[PDB]
RNA sequence: CCCGCACAAGCGGUGGAGCAUGUGGUUUAAUUCGAUGCAACGCGAAGAACCUUACCUGGUCUUGACAUCCACGGAAGUUUUCAGAGAUGAGAAUGUGCCUUCGGGAACCGUGAGACAGGUGCUGCAUGGCUGUCGUCAGCUCGUGUUGUGAAAUGUUGGGUUAAGUCCCGCAACGAGCGCAACCCUUAUCCUUUGUUGCCAGCGGUCCGGCCGGGAACUCAAAGGAGACUGCCAGUGAUAAACUGGAGGAAGGUGGGGAUGACGUCAAGUCAUCAUGGCCCUUACGACCAGGGCUACACACGUGCUACAAUGGCGCAUACAAAGAGAAGCGACCUCGCGAGAGCAAGCGGACCUCAUAAAGUGCGUCGUAGUCCGGAUUGGAGUCUGCAACUCGACUCCAUGAAGUCGGAAUCGCUAGUAAUCGUGGAUCAGAAUGCCACGGUGAAUACGUUCCCGGGCC
């Protein structure tokens, strides 16, 4: 994982999109394709749809997902079983 | 190499030299141990900011004549396609075919 | 080949005979850790040199089987057995045995297998006596 | 099989380096570049000049030509262009120096080089190997091997065609074999020549 | 006086200074029992001045670099031979015809592309 | 005391440009010890040599970089001039210390 | 001579079950199972043939012996070990050849195998003696023999067939076991008995010099 | 004999002993015996019943047997029920740590099943 | 639970 | 009739286990393309997080990312704000140079236009170049001559001999060429030269460290030489080639290893290194961007690594290498950290400094044959470092966990000596990312009766 004296990574267009989305209210999903970006407690109760490679999978952020990144809740590849 | 992929090395090259002081400075900010976690934080998301191609690490060495992406030799800055060419040709200075 | 080594003596003793046992019970190249075994197993066993010998004597083949095609069918044909291969044989069929043993060290092992051998007991001995039985089973196609 | 480069395997031993100079690291790639920018853009502007070689000491240029004159030109005005164009390439002062190729007919670039050019005007291949051949020979080359390989006359299927005179001992290599490659760019495509003229042992 | 060999042994080099004396060994300021642990490579040593019989007749001054104990032990036996054969010229057939006056010329063979070392070559697999 | 390290690819070169140094640097007053054969250094190289697959195809090359040292004791004028109007021969890399 | 010969033993041929059949008109009989030669025939034919050995011998023609004592003596040349195929036929090819045998023989004087490499120098006089051997008798030719004399017609055939795809007079000691095909002047008798031989050998010698001196 | 709830070996040198124990490895055991003043070497049988005391009191300090086996069952449990990616691949039996699954991956997928 | 440990190994 | 680790004789493997890696398959939005019997499958790739990247999804551009030409603008540039995932739009601040025939051209930036650019699009069965392969196998040919109506033959076959169409002898062939061999590199011995950054025999000192003064001996460095030729000797043989043994010699019969690959074969491989005929796309098959994928996993195959232990594991102590790399680099010492590392900071473009501590070994102790003090997979927790960034998908560390595995069926692979086996070490690529590859030393075997058999090949 990323070194401890560096501080945890977020994109900063997702932490002002994210500061924003606090600030105005329950407001909708937010579209990020920033899947390295850490989930940090002002994340919490909101919605953010990841990006996966082809859709923005809705992400709804609790309290456990934080310290985790955004591409764990988003899968990227699809498998059902070979037979 | 197509001459697109030419044309994204150069300015790689380009940006990595125009950005570098700042990369240079912002980085010891990050890592520098006696500075304030607002001052690395801000360093932090100001790194990002830059232009991606402006680091180093987006560079790959590719031949000087063909472009090729692989089997490159940094001695020649050449592809090994292209070292053997020159090296029989008699144009690398001192190389030549070694046993012993 | 279609177209026909110096072996230096062991340091306690100056037996070539000890140098080539040596040699087989080595692994890896690691021939010191091979001689503390056989010297140790010597020590125990025991004169040293003496005692190797009487094991030899017990465990060497005169006689064995080789495969020989003819005419489309393969049998068994006994072949006499050349003094060096005799040795060769013997050395290696102690140590094949020495290392099925359940013993603690590879020491004690081999001192057990050569003091069997000497007492005609051990797998080693087993294994001349069954050689000698598939030369005297193919006694038939001796000289064919 | 495939056959080692003669050139490349005589290096040491009986042929000298075309890039005769000293660097470290930091410098051997980029000195790399320049001299092929170097020998590319002379090779290009003197296409009509018979360059057998262009050797590069460090810039220092020498154009092993068998015409002299025409690279040189009036007052040495044309090497005069080269050598500002040469010293913009290197980005270091230039000195072009002219060797005269006496025998153009033993040297293997230049007979490489006549050869690509009589195919490219549509000469017989067969022709053009033969007097290759028989003109080294006649100047005293101990031997002399051309070998064509493509769609010789236009023909759909490729083939290799050779043809060898005298001695061309390439496994010895105190054997001084000038070797030297060309291409014809064809209407039907590429045709490659190969030229080997043995000139003794020694 | 004393009498010198150089002796040689894979990447070893040994530097032998021969003098009369009580049969003192030194091996880089070391006894032979320090140096060298194994029983071969004493062996090894002084099978030159058993086979002449100067075992109690010298002191030997020995400095050795390179390789391994095989090969400083190997190394100081040709040196001591030499040294010996410098010292007494008569002795040269003796130590010739134990085998200690060759310089024993085998090398790590290199190794070769396409093998995993020297000869080993990859396992192949047909189907 | 001034060292001139020379280094080349081809040791007939290198053997020249010292024999060049040794006698105008000994013509002139000046006490040379003479040219000391340093280590080569031999980089090596393996290719692949077909454009595609075929890994066991290779080449090895080496260059060879050959090194010598000439020390020039107890120096004067004369030899210091001697030795800034030598133009030893291109491929020969001249590092003086001092 | 018909008494000269019979010393000499030019009568005696071989055995009778060995005989070419076209050899009938000269044997007169058969003593023990050995074809007797009619030598009534052999003097008449031996002196036709000295008669022509003569006159081209006059013409300043080069005799090839088929030996070396005989054909040395009169100035002319020999072949006294195994022909090489394609002697005459392939003379610009063995020629060259020829060539080779004359600088080995200057390489000995200018002192050139004390030069070179010790056991590749004995290797290039190696050459000198088995080219001395084929080529030696015909060094200092320089072309075609005008006419070609031969001991054993069918011993030395290739000889003789060279000779006659080229258009070269060939004379021979024919024997009662031979073919006589391709010889322009049969000589019967015996090419295999040394007193017979060194006769014949002896009186072609005899024209050869009195030809050319005449 | 009877620490954490299981009876460590009494033939075995308290070091190794102690690592019968879930949640103590040789570090951990280690560090018991040099906290409890034992030597590593001793066995467990020939230390006396106030020794034994000593080592239950220092085992006590770490997360053991089936305090350890619950945190452990909670932790994978939180990632199974968050759904991230380490969560599924619990879920699947697969690997959790980027490994290759084209090939190998047994420890995980347990033994092969035929088609 | 991730929050506490979130807010202390991070300095913000 | 011969040969080759072809078999046999041996030694160690593969096949079973876990893991790494490639491939097939299946799956997928995409799992980019190529390599496919030997001669594809740790192969192109000497190193896919982003980049690379060729693929997918979505967002975008249309003379264009990359050239030349034309006209019109305007110095380049630099600094900064907003929107945007970014591409990219909007700005804003600032600069206003150089050539100065004082005319203006030229940098370099835009915008418009269409000649064109662009294409890792297709055809390796249109090609060049390069490569594999039979095979470093001893072959393959030509001229002239001769023989045959002729295709062709001879030479090149034959008797010996050789690693060898190697050499000798014979011979309707005589010669020659390409191969063989030799010349090249390296390794083994010696000599001469030079003598630092390497060396330390003798000689003084000494803090006992080549540390110092010194010495030039020796190791060594690397230039030049010498040396091996069946040269000598005996026997065998066709008064031959050669063979067998012997002497001397560091080396002996090609001393060892490498480089070196004949005419050709497989329409073998590569249009994705590059180049190139033809074809095809041109507001798209070109170009830019973010995110994903190339790492998927019922499974099959290939190549490896690590094991299964006691010839071993663990702990402590303690020996002996070679080869190599290094400036946006190698980084000591010291301090901090259990550790990965961090901080501070010498030295070194290197025989100097650094990577760097060889490991196996040896001594002592312990374990005592157990799924273990074997094994180290998997997984949890906590970290470090590189990097804009390690979720998909890095390496490493610590604590905890402690799987399968008890030496592997049929079958099958490698190796003839400093080899195999085993032990470490280094390098290329590379920000980081080796169990692969390339290289280096250490320790160091067994066996070869023989040619019936299997495989490949040579000659009649
Ligand atoms: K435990
Ligand atoms: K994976
Ligand atoms: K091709
Ligand atoms: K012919
Ligand atoms: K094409
Ligand atoms: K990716
Ligand atoms: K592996
Ligand atoms: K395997
Ligand atoms: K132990
Ligand atoms: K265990
Ligand atoms: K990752
Ligand atoms: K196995
Ligand atoms: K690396
Ligand atoms: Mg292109
Ligand atoms: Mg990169
Ligand atoms: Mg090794
Ligand atoms: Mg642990
Ligand atoms: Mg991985
Ligand atoms: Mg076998
Ligand atoms: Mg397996
Ligand atoms: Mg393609
Ligand atoms: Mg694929
Ligand atoms: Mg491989
Ligand atoms: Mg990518
Ligand atoms: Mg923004
Ligand atoms: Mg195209
Ligand atoms: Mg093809
Ligand atoms: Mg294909
Ligand atoms: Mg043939
Ligand atoms: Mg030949
Ligand atoms: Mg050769
Ligand atoms: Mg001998
Ligand atoms: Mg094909
Ligand atoms: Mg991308
Ligand atoms: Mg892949
Ligand atoms: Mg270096
Ligand atoms: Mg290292
Ligand atoms: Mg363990
Ligand atoms: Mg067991
Ligand atoms: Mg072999
Ligand atoms: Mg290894
Ligand atoms: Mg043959």
């Amino acid at each position: 994982p990323r070194s401890l004296k560096k501080g945890p990574f977020i994109d900063l267009h997702l932490l002002k999109k994210v500061e924003k989305a606090v600030e105005s209210g329950d407001k909708k999903p937010l579209r990020t394709w920033s899947r390295r970006s850490t989930i940090f407690p002002n994340m919490i109760g909101l919605t953010i749809a990841v990006h996966n490679g082809r859709q923005h999978v809705p992400v709804f952020v609790t309290d456990e997902m934080v310290g985790h990144k955004l591409g764990e809740f988003a899968p990227t590849r699809t498998y059902r079983g070979h037979a | 190499a197509k001459q697109s992929m030419k044309a994204r090395e150069v300015k790689r090259v380009a940006l990595a030299d125009k950005y570098f002081a700042k990369r240079a400075e912002l980085k010891a900010i990050i890592s520098d141990v006696n500075a304030s976690d607002e001052d690395r934080w801000n360093a932090v998301l100001k790194l990002q900011t830059l232009p991606r191609d402006s680091s180093p690490s987006r560079q790959r060495n590719r031949c000087r004549q063909t472009g090729r992406p692989h089997g490159f030799l940094r001695k020649f800055g050449l592809s090994r396609i292209k070292v053997r060419e020159a090296a029989m040709r008699g144009e690398i200075p001192g190389l030549k075919k070694a046993s012993w | 080949p279609r177209r026909r080594r110096k072996i230096l003596p062991d340091p306690k003793f100056g037996s070539e005979l000890l140098a080539k046992f040596v040699n087989i019970l080595m692994v890896d190249g690691k021939k010191s850790t091979a001689e503390s075994i056989v010297y140790s197993a010597l020590e125990t066993l025991a004169s040293e040199l003496e005692a190797f010998e009487v094991a030899l004597e017990n465990v060497r083949p005169t006689v064995e089987v080789k495969s020989r095609r003819v005419g489309g069918s393969t049998y068994q044909v006994p072949v006499e057995v050349r003094p060096v291969r005799r040795n060769a044989l013997a050395m290696r069929w102690i140590v094949e045995a020495a290392r099925k043993r359940g013993d603690k060290s590879m020491a004690l092992r081999l001192a057990n297998e050569l003091s069997d051998a000497a007492e005609n007991k051990g797998t080693a001995v087993k294994k001349r006596e069954d050689v000698h039985r598939m030369a005297e089973a193919n006694k038939a196609f001796a000289h064919y | 099989g495939q056959k080692v480069h003669p050139n490349g395997i005589r290096l040491g031993i009986v042929k000298p380096w075309n890039s005769t100079w000293f660097a470290n690291t930091k410098e051997f790639a980029d000195n790399l570049d320049s001299d092929f920018k170097v020998r590319q853009y002379l090779t290009k502007e003197l296409a009509k000049a018979s360059v057998s070689r262009i050797v590069i000491e460090r810039i220092r240029v020498t154009i092993h030509t068998a015409r002299p004159g025409i690279v040189i030109g009036k007052k040495g005005e044309d090497v005069e262009k080269l050598r500002k164009v040469v010293a913009d390439i290197a980005g270091v002062p230039a000195q072009i120096n002219i060797a005269e190729v006496r025998k153009p007919e033993l040297d293997a670039k230049l007979v490489a080089d006549s050869i690509t050019s009589q195919l490219e005007r549509r000469v017989m291949f067969r022709r053009a190997m033969k007097r290759a051949v028989q003109n080294a020979m006649r100047l005293g080359a101990k031997g002399i091997k051309v070998e064509v390989s493509g769609r010789l006359g236009g023909a759909e299927i490729a083939r290799t065609e050779w043809y060898r005179e005298g001695r061309v001992p390439l496994h010895t290599l105190r054997a001084d074999i000038d070797y030297n490659t060309s291409e014809a760019h064809t209407t039907y495509g590429v045709i490659g020549v190969k030229v080997w003229i043995f000139k003794g042992e020694i | 006086n004393q009498y010198y060999g150089t002796g040689r042994r894979k990447s070893s080099a040994a530097r032998v200074f021969i003098k009369p004396g009580n049969g003192k060994i030194v091996i880089n300021q070391r006894s032979l029992e320090q140096y060298f642990g194994r029983e071969t490579a004493r062996m090894v040593v002084r099978q030159p001045l058993e086979l002449v019989d100067m075992v109690e007749k010298l002191d030997l001054y020995i400095t050795v670099k390179g390789g391994g104990i095989s090969g400083q032990a190997g190394a100081i036996r040709h040196g001591i031979t030499r040294a010996l054969m410098e010292y007494d010229e008569s002795l040269r057939s003796e130590l010739r015809k134990a085998g200690f006056v060759t310089r024993d010329a085998r090398q790590v063979e290199r190794k070769k592309v396409g093998l995993r070392k020297a000869r080993r070559r990859p396992q192949f697999s047909k189907r | 005391r001034i060292r001139i390290r020379l280094k080349a690819f081809d040791h007939r070169l290198i053997d020249q440009a010292t024999a060049e140094i040794v006698e105008t640097a000994k013509r002139t007053g000046a006490q040379v010890r003479g040219p000391i054969p340093l280590p080569t250094r031999k980089e090596r190289f393996t290719v692949l040599i077909s454009p595609h697959v075929n890994k066991d195809a290779r080449d090895q090359y080496e260059i060879r970089t050959h090194l010598r040292l000439v020390d020039i004791v107890e120096p004067t004028e004369k030899t210091v001039d001697a030795l800034m109007r030598l133009d030893l021969a291109a491929g020969v890399d001249v590092q003086i210390s001092l | 001579s018909m008494r000269d010969m019979l010393k000499a033993g030019v009568h005696f041929g071989h055995q009778t079950r060995y005989w070419n059949p076209k050899m009938k008109p000269f044997i007169f009989g058969a003593r023990n199972k050995v074809h007797i030669i009619n030598l009534e025939k052999t003097v008449p034919m031996f002196n036709e043939a000295l008669a022509e050995l003569n006159k081209i011998a006059s013409r300043k023609g080069k005799i090839l012996f088929v030996v070396k004592d005989a054909a040395l003596s009169c100035d002319q040349f020999f072949v006294n070990h195994r022909w090489l195929g394609g002697m005459l036929t392939n003379w610009k090819t063995v020629r060259q050849s020829i060539k080779r045998l004359k600088d080995l023989e200057t390489q000995s004087q200018d002192g050139t195998f004390d030069k070179l490499t010790k056991k590749e120098a004995l290797m290039r006089t190696r050459e000198l003696e088995k080219l001395e051997n084929s080529l030696g008798g015909i060094k200092d030719m320089g072309g075609l023999p005008d006419a070609l004399f031969v001991i054993d017609a069918d011993h030395e055939h290739i000889a003789i067939k060279e000779a006659n795809n080229l258009g070269i007079p060939v004379f021979a000691i024919v024997d009662t076991n031979s073919d006589p095909d391709g010889v322009d002047f049969v000589i019967p008798g015996n090419d295999d008995a040394i007193r017979a031989v060194t006769l014949y050998l002896g009186a072609v010698a005899a024209t050869v010099r009195e030809g050319r001196s005449q | 004999a009877r620490i954490a709830g299981i009876n460590i070996p009494d033939h075995k040198h308290a070091v190794i002993a102690l690592t019968s124990i879930y949640g103590v490895g040789k570090t951990r055991s280690k560090a018991i015996l040099a906290a409890a003043g034992i030597a590593e070497d001793v066995k467990i049988s020939e230390l006396s019943e106030g020794q034994i005391d000593t080592l239950r009191d220092e085992v006590a300090k770490f997360v053991v047997e089936g305090d350890l086996r619950r945190e452990i069952s909670m932790s994978i449990k939180r990632l199974m029920d968050l759904g991230c990616y380490r969560g599924l691949r619990h879920r699947r039996g697969l690997p959790v740590r980027g490994q290759r699954t084209k090939t190998n991956a047994r420890t995980r997928k347990g033994p092969r099943k035929p088609i | 639970g991730r929050v506490d440990r979130f807010n202390k190994r991070f300095n913000i």
